[PDB]
């Protein structure tokens, strides 16, 4: 894999997840 | 319908009342500006992050 992650770390990263731009245009950035 | 809105309920698109064309509206560039400096007891040069 290009991420150098384990068979379980990949599952965990897949199992957890215009709005961003709309909020950014109101002055709130991340 | 004449103009559209996004999730945040602000004007996103408009309709030109001379050619029936729909134009998307986006705000022009803006952001924050930070200054990276060592101590003034060391140097006066700085760097800028946009
Ligand atoms: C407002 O009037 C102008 C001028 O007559 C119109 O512009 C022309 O509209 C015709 C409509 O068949 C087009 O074929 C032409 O190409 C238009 N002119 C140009 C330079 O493009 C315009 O459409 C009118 N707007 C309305 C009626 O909403």
């Amino acid at each position: 894999k290009p991420s150098k992650r384990s068979p379980i770390e990949d599952l965990l990263f897949n199992k957890v997840t215009d709005l961003i731009c709309a909020q950014k245009f109101k002055g709130l950035t991340v | 319908q004449q103009f559209g809105r996004d999730i945040a309920d602000t004007t996103d698109a408009v309709r030109d009342p001379q050619t029936l064309e729909i134009l998307d509206i986006t705000p022009c560039s803006f952001g924050g500006v930070s200054v990276i400096t060592p101590g003034t007891n060391t140097s006066n040069q700085v760097a800028v992050l946009y």
